[PDB]
This record gives structure tokens, C-alpha cells and sequence, in this order.
């Protein structure tokens, strides 16, 4: 069959009563299973036979079956049920997978706390200078982060690396690496990282010398 | 406990040959249907293949049927993936999971399976001969090979029937990641006027084949 | 005619795994000594193994002894060379051969095998706290992971202790081919004076652990 | 045993007899076999037994054994048996070569023809410009070429391959490829290949526009 998994993406808080749906274009076949893939992982199984919890799987999730509609259900949402979800049926050895739902958790919008790095005096005598600017603890997950070198702005010298949901209070962490030879670091003194949420933007700073 | 231990992954070419293994631990893999499932990088989950207990009945998806081969062997509790034909769609991370009640209970941790940077037919142009090139009574003419992936291309000269003078250049491999290459000839002066000078290039990677009729140069 | 085709070819990460094939025509392969030779780029030649008719008496050359293992299939008329614990050296072109009298008479078109970027250890770099950065009574560290190949690290504080407030970033792809990333922890500012702050990277690829204890920042 | 190939390498005019010794280390097994790998093929079996001629294989190529040095004749050499020669020992399962016998042919020196072909038309349109400069016919293999652009030296923007030995004339070609921008090429007038073998220096040259 055609598994078709609604939504192909949803957002929910922390407490919330999820629902998704996986429709069988045509099939009677009770056996269907739902996974949850956390990113990076392989995927978990959760329900089998679309009824049953598999040992070991909290009690929130569970399965129902409305004919063709399959459904799982998560009564309280936790942070840890921040994944991708995906259902699967067995026909005659005809393993077909839904498209996918993919589950973030919302929660209250928050600014980041924001560090910066120098880089350390071993990093500078290999002839690299990577200055790192932090941004911790956030919501949502976009942001934008500028660098800025004596007031003179930066681009394409940085990687930006954004860390999963965190599975206890649903924020985001982001670093920015910038990258930069020892000798052009040691022409220049002002170094500023600047972010940019919204109405909201900050600026850390550092003045190499400055102890 | 039940463990599944995948190796076997890299990079090929289009084609090429790739055999994807499973090791298990804590259970007879002789005693289950065993799956392979692929997931494309930022994609969703697509079944590839499977195996029945003993009677060994395989199982394929339609998108893979020719040329894929999924085998198990029992005495190294392992079970396996034969990978020819190879396309741009095969590239994923493919897992190897055991069936249980009427699911996948354990799951490995999966090794990528990547692409080359794709067939590539090549460009040809030509080098054309000129007066100011012409050096007494020869001349010389050729038609150049560019920006082909993957190797190689067979360049031949007016059906083959030219042979002596031809120079066909080995291959570079320009800094887009892309062959390159030429093959030219040295042509009596007087024939440039006559006979008519067609290179064969044919490039069997993307089943493509140029022949391009080499001229005077003119404004 | 007698004819040797092979194909499994590819470029592999050190240690990996990798099956070349060797399929036989106009002859029974089961018939005739089959041997295996490499040849690195720009170098010499390397007998690798060998397989007996039908008594199946496989020969090994001692540089592959314990990574490699040649089998043939009757069926399919083809022999087969499975490489696992793959090096640097084991990058060569590899040819299939068939014994003839004292020598070896019919020779493949040969499939190479190349290895990765090799392995490289990661560089830890303290990510220093400072006052200026101490916001209140929260104040930031980390160690920052550079120039790795290939993946994964493991990064963990204080021999794994330290769990609250860890937040190890996901690996990036440095412009030189280089894996890097970084791990911090959000600390109270007056634990700065007292606790010692260690993180723990260990690099199973290059079978290396890093423990580098970060400190503040002075001149 | 340890195929010891003597020597590494030599070059020899056509007519010339040629010879290459392999001693074995320690060895009484007579199964010694010699094999030609002509650039970019597979090994082609001339002499096995260390006397008797493969099927198929020219007159000029003998195989002979002084104890523990096996050697291989080339009585007539001709053009086309430029190539790299390898000797093999066989005992029990021990299949051991020699680290390999180059042999190039020898010629009387001589200059290349040259011809520099201006970018196409069609490639012109593309937007990529590939002035080709070659270098026909000639000896020995080493040559210097250098790109000029409106008497401006060109570097880093060149390729060059070599042809391997010519099986007839035993002579060499090489073509060196300069690639530029549409739009480079469009702001430029002279453009030159200048070719130094030895003593001499040759330079073919075309004037965009000059018809």
C-alpha cells in the first residue's frame, strides 16, 4: 500500500496531546508499526500490530486504527519525543514506510546566553586562530550570527554548528567558529560576534591584549 | 545482547560493486527474516530488500530488482548485500534490522553507501588547423575532449581508417573534478583543401558517442 | 575467448571492507590455479593470494595475512578477494590471473582500490572561561575538537561525571577535508576558583584519548 | 626468494641487444617466468620456464639462467618493446617478483613540430577559453613550456600530457593545455607557446582577430 503519514511535520509544547495519522491507500493488513528516529540514531520501534507497546516504550505513545486511517498517539508530550516518526506496513513481504512526521517541541521564546572565545595561546603557535562564539540555550532555532574583525565584517571564514533540541527544557545551542590565519589575527584588535533574533541583537566582544 | 554490526560502505562509481555485510550476536540469524533498509540522506525510510529463515526466500523492492542480491550465510551468522548497477538514487545509509512479531525489533547502526560525482558525456571541440600553423607540407588538426566523468573515452579518427600521425594525449583531470583530454594528427598540407577529417570519440560510461568534422578556422 | 573481467573497485576508509570480483570465461574456473596481483600506483609488483582447483587451497601473501580472503564460486565461474583492516599500502590497482604452466598466462583489465584521507588525530583546544564572559553566575567552558578524520570523537567532562549543562556540537566539515567540532559546559562562575574542568575526547579511529583540563584565560 | 631485477631501468637505440638480470637470493626451482607491462595495460607473459617462448611471443626475446640469475634477451630490439619488464619466481605457493626492469628507446635528438591552436568557436560561446600548444615528434622526452599572454607570463592555468614513446619513431608528443575565462580571452590580443629543449627555443604565436 501507499503508506500516507499526516502531518509531514508538526510543532507541539511540552504536556500537548500529539496525533499522527498513517492512511493505507488500500489494505486490511492489521500489521502496522511505528518507529521514532532520533537524529542520528537508528530508528526505535514503538507499536506493533498497531495496538501493542513494544517492551520498553513509555506509556504516552499509542496505536489505533481507523480502518485505513493508522494512528499514533502521544498523550502527554515529554521533550525526549522531539524525532522523526514513521509508520510502516506488511503486506505480502511489501514493507512500504510513510513519508514521515517530524516532531519539534515548542516552548516559551527565549534569547541565548552568548561567550566568546579568544583563541588559546597553543591554537595561535600552530598558526590557526579559531574564535568560537556561543550561543546557549535558545528559542526558536533560527538566529543570525555576524562576525566583525576591528568593525570591518566578516564572511565566508565561518561554520556555524547548531546542536539537537535539548531533551529537558526543548531549546536550541549554536556555535560559530571563525576561522583566521595567526598572522591576520594578530593584525587586528577589536573581535565582536553578533547575533540576531527578532527585534533583539547582542554583541560580545573581546580586545586582544585587553587581560 | 542482540546486536547487529554492519561494515562495508565507501564511495563507487556508477555501476560498480558494493557487498554491504550484517554480523549478528545473540541470536541464530538462521531463525528470522532479516531486512535491509536504506534512508536517504535528509530523506525518509525505504525497505530495500529481505531473507525468510532457512527457506532463504528473498525479497526485493521494485527499484532495485536486477540488480541487487541479498544472501545470508549461516556458519558466520551474517547476512548480506550485493550491490551492482549502482545509481545516484542507491545513495543512503542502509541498515540491516531483524523481524520481529510483524516489525523490525533490533536495528544496526548502519553504514553509508555514497555515489561518484555522476556520469558525465563529454564536450568535444576542434582544433583547427590554420595556415600560420601549416609547417611546409604539414599541417596539423585535432579535436579536443573535455570535461568527461568517468573514464574513459576511445578516440579514433575517420572511422578508424586514420592511423598514422594520430596522437591521442592521456587524460588529465582538470580542477572541476572533470577528464580532459585531446587527440590530434598531422595532415599532409595539400589535403586540408580535400580530405574531409572527422574525430570518433565515444564515451561508453554515458553510452554517448561524438563525431565532430574538423575544419579550417575562420572568422 | 579466455577472458577475465573484474569489477568491485571503489575507494574505502582504512580498515572498511571491500569484495572484488573476477568472473571467468571460456575456461572453468574450478579448472585452474587463480592468483591475484596488485600493483601500487607507480610501483611494482605484489602477488596477493591464490586459490587451488577444486581442493580450494588458499595462499596468501604475508602482508594481507589475517585482513584478506580469497573464495571462488563454481556457480558463477568467478573468483573473489574480500579485504577488510584495509591500509594505506593496499592502495594498487588489482589484477586477476589465471596459472599457466610455471607463470600465469591470461591476465584481467584490472579495478583499483584506493584508500581514504587516511586517519588523523584530533587537536584539542581549551575554550577558555574569562570574567568577561562570566554573565552573573554562569559562566562558560569547552575544548574545542580540530582537524579529525575520519569520524566519530566521543567528548565527554570530568570522566563523564559532569552532565548537566555539557553541550557537545555536531561535527563539521572544515575546508581542508578535516572533521572538527566542540564541546562546552555551563559552569557557576565561583565554581571557576575550585572545580577542575577536564574534557575526555577519545578518537576510537586513531585509537587516541585527549584529556585536556581547561583553565582561565591569562596572558 | 628476492627477486633481484637488475637494473632499475636503461634506454637503448632500436637494433640495439638488450639484457636484463634477476637473481634470486636463494632458489633451485627453474620456474622462473618474465612479463612485459606496456604503460597502462597488464602484464603480458613472454618467457616462462626461463626458456621457453610464450605462444605468440617475438623471436628477439630469450630467456636463459646463470645458477641464480635468470636473464632475459632482447636480440633485436625493436620500437615497440619500450615498456617495463618484470621477472616472477614460483615457489611453493610463493609467487615473488622482481621490482622491475624500465626500458625506454633511444633515438637521435630531435626538435618538436609545434603548433598552437586558438580557442574554437563553439567553446568560446561556453564561456570557457583552452589555448592548446603542441609539441610533435621529438627527443628526448624533457622540454620546458611557457604560456604568454600580451608578452605576460602565464602560470597555474596550464595542463600538459605526453604522449608514451611513439612505437614507430620512438619520439615523444605533448600537449599543453592554458585554460582561461571567455572573458579573459576577449581582453587580450597575443598569445604565444615558447617550447626550450636544450639549446634551443621555439615560439609559435596568433593575434586574436588576424584571419
Amino acid at each position: 500500500i501507499q503508506m500516507t503519514q499526516s502531518p509531514s511535520s508538526l510543532s507541539a509544547s511540552v504536556g500537548d496531546r500529539v496525533t499522527i495519522t498513517c492512511r493505507a491507500s488500500q489494505s486490511v493488513s492489521s500489521a502496522v508499526a511505528w518507529y521514532q528516529q532520533k537524529p542520528g540514531k537508528a530508528p526505535k520501534l514503538l507499536i506493533y500490530s498497531a495496538s501493542s507497546l513494544y517492551s520498553g516504550v513509555p506509556s504516552r505513545f499509542s496505536g489505533s486504527r481507523s480502518g485505513t486511517d493508522f494512528t499514533l498517539t502521544i498523550s502527554s508530550l515529554q521533550p525526549e519525543d522531539f524525532a522523526t516518526y514513521y509508520c510502516q506496513q506488511s503486506s505480502y513481504s511489501l514493507i512500504t514506510f510513510g513519508q514521515g512526521t517530524k516532531v519539534e517541541i515548542k516552548r516559551t521564546v527565549a534569547a541565548p546566553s552568548v561567550f566568546i572565545f579568544p583563541p588559546s595561546d597553543e591554537q595561535l603557535k600552530s598558526g590557526t586562530a579559531s574564535v568560537v562564539c556561543l550561543l546557549n540555550n535558545f528559542y526558536p532555532r533560527e538566529a543570525k550570527v555576524s562576525w566583525y574583525v576591528d568593525n570591518a565584517l566578516q564572511s565566508g571564514n565561518s561554520q556555524e554548528s547548531v546542536t539537537e533540541q535539548d531533551s529537558k527544557d526543548s531549546t536550541y545551542s549554536l556555535s560559530s567558529t571563525l576561522t583566521l590565519s595567526k598572522a591576520d589575527y594578530e593584525k587586528h584588535k577589536v573581535y565582536a560576534c553578533e547575533v540576531t533574533q527578532g527585534t533583539t541583537s547582542v554583541t560580545k566582544s573581546f580586545n586582544r591584549g585587553e587581560c | 545482547e542482540v546486536q547487529l554490526v554492519e561494515s562495508g560502505g565507501g564511495l563507487v562509481q556508477p555501476g560498480g560493486s558494493l557487498r554491504l555485510s550484517c554480523a549478528a550476536s545473540g541470536f541464530n540469524l538462521r531463525s528470522y527474516y532479516m531486512h535491509w533498509v536504506r534512508q536517504a540522506p535528509g530523506k525518509g525510510l525505504e525497505w530495500v530488500a529481505s531473507i525468510s529463515p532457512y527457506y532463504s526466500y528473498t525479497y526485493y523492492a521494485d527499484s532495485v530488482k536486477g540488480r541487487f542480491t541479498i544472501s545470508a550465510d549461516t556458519s558466520k551468522n551474517t547476512a548480506y548485500l550485493q550491490m551492482n548497477s549502482l545509481r545516484a538514487e542507491d545513495t543512503a545509509v542502509y541498515y540491516c534490522a531483524r523481524h520481529g512479531y510483524g516489525a523490525m525489533d533490533y536495528w544496526g547502526q548502519g553504514t553509508l553507501v555514497t555515489v561518484f560525482n555522476q556520469i558525465k558525456g563529454p564536450s568535444v571541440f576542434p582544433l583547427a588547423p590554420s595556415s600560420k600553423s601549416t609547417s611546409g607540407g604539414t599541417a596539423a588538426l585535432g579535436c579536443l575532449v573535455k570535461d568527461y566523468f568517468p573514464g574513459p573515452v576511445t578516440v579514433s579518427w575517420n572511422s578508424g581508417a586514420l592511423t598514422s600521425g594520430v596522437h591521442t594525449f592521456p587524460a588529465v583531470l582538470q580542477s572541476s573534478g572533470l577528464y580532459s583530454l585531446s587527440s590530434v594528427v598531422t595532415v599532409p598540407s595539400s589535403s586540408l583543401g580535400t580530405q574531409t577529417y572527422i574525430c570518433n570519440v565515444n564515451h561508453k560510461p554515458s553510452n554517448t558517442k561524438v563525431d565532430k568534422k574538423v575544419e579550417p578556422k575562420s572568422c
